[PDB]
């Protein structure tokens, strides 16, 4: 019993904290598009609030040129595409590595060149994730996102530290138990 | 032959373009026979359509020209008795094909401008499906005929007992 | 460059601006069907009532 | 008697449908023309008949003389396979439109 | 710069709505003004055959 204690708790602790780390990652992608969205959208926001389709994503740095080239051969002419530097590096959702971003914006016209950008950055291997539509969806998903990153925050820190005082416990006398 | 078609975006008028291009290209040497398309105004449509038909004739392209050297194909062989000149007996119009592109002319009758580009590229597919079924169904006949003739050959052939 | 953008800007303001207007323009071919489908379902109708009751 | 009728029922079909191949040949010029330079319409395309081992030559001059009326601050120099998705470039990109007859 | 050709490209999207809307609109105002002319020639008819009821009658 007591094994079986110390070996399926660490294992839940395990798939838990890996689940827990993707979506806080995810949720903080989602962050950083939603203020940088924000940002773009300020040239001069005088209404407060369909044709143009919308998207936007994270794409690893220096891809800004082989991906604009792509756009541009591809969606000749006809797609909008604006991006911006994330300093202060992230790291991957699944790669898994501490690497520059650039958070871009991509506008287009219709459904056959929303399919062909959406594949087109599914292929460089971005993500896109929802954005808001209006500035009251804005402000509304970006509070919610961020409340939602402090609160994964604040779980992982709990997780990771009962992890530790069980492993510290199982160390205390795994040679006795051996 | 091998030709060319070139957009040549106007540069804001057409002899600001089409000018420099052939004229100005010949005079610094003769690297290529210039021409001129003169395409119709035809009708555009939306954004969405327009690129689904810049797939679409993508695709149609290739098809197209698969079927137009399959009848190019069943003409060597049905005509192999007298293949020599194929191409000025396939020659659409004029004297050769090499005249007829280098004076293509849209044709009005074949294609309704005022239609829509959609409908335009269904009015040449249809045709041209409609010409690959009937060069399969034809040609399969008279192959069939000069296998029977080719097995009448082969039973007159061989040994008494073979034949 | 600066002259990149303008055209590009250029080339969607045109073709969201045609969209628009071929939809205006099927609305509005649209809408005189509609004007004539309507005249003759509601002038039939309450003829054939009129017919029956006269 | 029968190879009179294939022969000329062949004869006529090859003018058919090399004329509906033209004319698909013009229906991508035009809608891909329209595509890259947005509305209105300008595209009094140019229809050349390549010389002797002249296609390099030729083909740089055009892309000398084309690099202002299409942006050269993008493809031109390489791009990598995409491969998936609802389509994937098959014919090169060039700074206009480019198509061959290849009678 | 930008920002600004996002702003063009908003301004655009609204134009192109107004527009539409104002197709919108008159097909409303069309489609009334059928029925109303219907109901008018249903009105006319009707007071033709009154009045050929009373020469009858």
């Amino acid at each position: 019993a007591n094994f079986e204690k110390i070996e399926n708790e660490l294992k839940e602790i395990n798939t838990n904290q890996e689940a827990l780390k993707r979506n806080f990652l995810e949720l903080t992608e989602l962050k950083f598009i939603l203020r940088k969205t924000q940002q773009f959208f300020d040239e001069m926001a005088d209404p407060d609030l369909l044709r143009l389709g919308f998207v936007a994503g994270v794409i690893n740095r220096e891809r800004i040129p082989t991906f604009e080239r792509m756009l541009w051969r591809v969606c000749r002419g006809n797609v909008f595409l604006r991006q911006a530097e994330i300093e202060n590096p992230l790291e991957d959702p699944v790669t898994g590595d501490y690497v520059h971003k650039s958070v871009f914006i991509i506008f287009f016209q219709g459904d056959q060149l929303k399919n062909r950008v959406k594949k087109i950055c599914e292929g460089f291997r971005a993500s896109l994730y929802p954005c808001p539509e209006t500035p009251q969806e804005r402000k509304e998903m970006a509070s919610g996102v961020n409340t939602r990153i402090d609160d994964l925050q604040m779980v992982l820190n709990q997780t990771e530290d009962h992890r530790q005082r069980v492993l510290q416990a199982a160390a205390k006398n795994i040679r006795v138990w051996f | 032959t091998e030709f060319w078609l070139i957009s040549a975006p106007g540069e804001k008028t057409c002899q600001q373009t089409w000018e420099k291009l052939h004229a100005a290209t010949t005079k610094n040497n003769n690297l290529a026979v210039s021409s001129k398309f003169n395409i119709p105004d035809l009708k555009v449509g939306t954004l969405d359509v327009l690129v689904g038909l810049s797939d679409e004739l993508a695709k149609l392209d290739a098809f197209v020209e698969g079927v137009v050297k399959k009848v190019a194909q069943y003409m060597a062989d049905v005509l192999e008795d007298s293949k020599d000149k194929v191409q000025e007996n396939l020659l659409a119009s004029g004297v050769d094909l090499v005249t007829y592109i280098t004076r293509f002319q849209w044709d009005m009758a074949k294609y309704p401008i005022k239609q829509s580009l959609k409908n335009i590229s269904e009015i040449i597919a249809k045709g041209v499906t409609q010409i690959d079924n009937d060069l399969k169904s034809r040609a399969s006949a008279y192959n069939n005929l000069k296998g029977n003739l080719q097995n009448l050959e082969r039973k007159n052939a061989g040994s008494l007992l073979t034949r | 460059s600066d002259a990149d953008v303008q055209k590009q800007i250029k080339h969607m303001m045109a073709f969201i601006e045609q969209e628009a207007n071929e939809k205006a323009e099927e609305i509005d071919a649209k809408a005189e069907e509609e004007f004539n489908i309507e005249k003759g379902r509601l002038v039939q109708t309450q003829r054939l009532k009129i017919m029956e009751y006269y | 008697k029968q190879f009179g009728p294939l022969v000329r029922w062949l004869k006529v079909n090859f003018s058919e449908a090399f004329i509906a191949w033209i004319h698909i040949k013009a229906l991508r010029v035009f809608v891909e023309s329209v595509l890259r330079y947005g509305l209105p319409v300008n595209f009094q395309a140019m229809l050349l008949q390549p010389n002797k081992k002249s296609v390099k030559k030729l083909r740089e001059v055009l892309h000398e003389l084309y690099k202002h009326l299409d942006s050269s601050a993008a493809a031109i120099i390489d791009a990598p396979m995409d491969i998936p998705g609802l389509n994937l470039s098959q014919q090169e990109y060039y700074p206009y439109v480019y198509y061959k007859i290849d009678c | 710069s930008q920002s600004q050709g996002i702003q063009q490209l908003l301004q655009a999207e609204k134009r192109a709505a107004e527009k539409v809307a104002d197709a919108r609109k008159r097909k409303a105002r069309r489609l009334k003004q059928a029925k109303e002319e219907a109901q008018m020639e249903v009105e006319q008819y009707r007071r033709e055959r009154e009045q050929e009821f009373q020469s009858k009658q």
